[PDB]
């Protein structure tokens, strides 16, 4: 009776640990998107002082 | 005849000590259990939320 729980919790447990990979990786990614998006924001900063 | 009853009575409380035995041998680890999983169902409840 208590082995079944056991069950659907060894399942649920591992798509948590499907979840978390991910979530984790993603932030990687979305974190990346901001060391360049800012690098170059400028490199934004030659087409920018040279207006100028 | 009573060589005789000198054994069975004899095998027969040879066998009631094994039902000693199994008597002496009773459980608190199973009811641990399923306070167990119902608790690490509940952590899981969590993560999840989380």
């Amino acid at each position: 009776e208590n082995g079944e729980k056991i069950t659907s919790l060894h399942r649920e447990v591992e798509k948590v640990k499907l979840d978390q990979k991910r979530l984790d990786q993603e932030l990687d990614f979305i974190l990346s998107q901001q060391k360049e998006l800012e690098d170059l924001l400028s490199p934004l900063e030659e087409l920018v002082k040279e207006q100028s | 005849i009573c060589q005789d009853v000198e054994n069975l009575q004899k095998f027969v409380k040879e066998q009631k000590q094994v039902q000693e035995e199994i008597s002496r041998m009773s459980s608190k680890a199973m009811l641990k259990v399923q306070e167990d999983i119902k608790a690490l169902k509940q952590l899981l409840s969590l993560a999840a939320n989380g």
